[PDB]
């Protein structure tokens, strides 16, 4: 018997198929997070600015209180 | 102690006078008024007969 190269089929590798698929973000869903992060962003930032006003008047008060300076 | 007070907010600039000391309001730095003011008169002009120009 003579032995040569043998053939293999099984699944035939599956040639030409789109492996690319959309993931995580769809379109409308990411905009709700996007503007949602903005709405949370400005609201939390301005609370510290109002807290800065408590310091702002009190810091400049030191110059008014000190006249022997 | 009774010697304690909080500022709370602001001084807001308070006005109080209880010493005066010779009043002292008019002093500044000025020495001369410089001829007070220029002479001005109002009587309303009528018409003035003839123009000042050569051809009238």
């Amino acid at each position: 018997x003579x032995x040569x190269x043998x053939x293999x089929x099984x699944x035939x590798x599956x040639x030409x198929x789109x492996x690319x698929x959309x993931x995580x973000x769809x379109g409308y869903s990411m905009f709700a997070v996007g503007i949602g992060a903005l709405l949370f962003g400005y609201w939390s930032m301005m609370k510290w600015n109002r807290e800065r006003r408590r310091l702002q008047i009190e810091d400049f008060e030191a110059r008014i209180a000190l006249m022997p300076l | 102690k009774x010697x304690x007070x909080x500022x709370x907010x602001x001084x807001x600039x308070x006005x109080x006078x209880x010493x005066x000391x010779x009043x002292x309001x008019x002093x500044x730095x000025x020495x001369x008024x410089x001829x007070x003011x220029x002479x001005x008169x109002x009587x309303x002009x009528x018409x003035x007969x003839x123009x000042x120009x050569x051809x009238x």
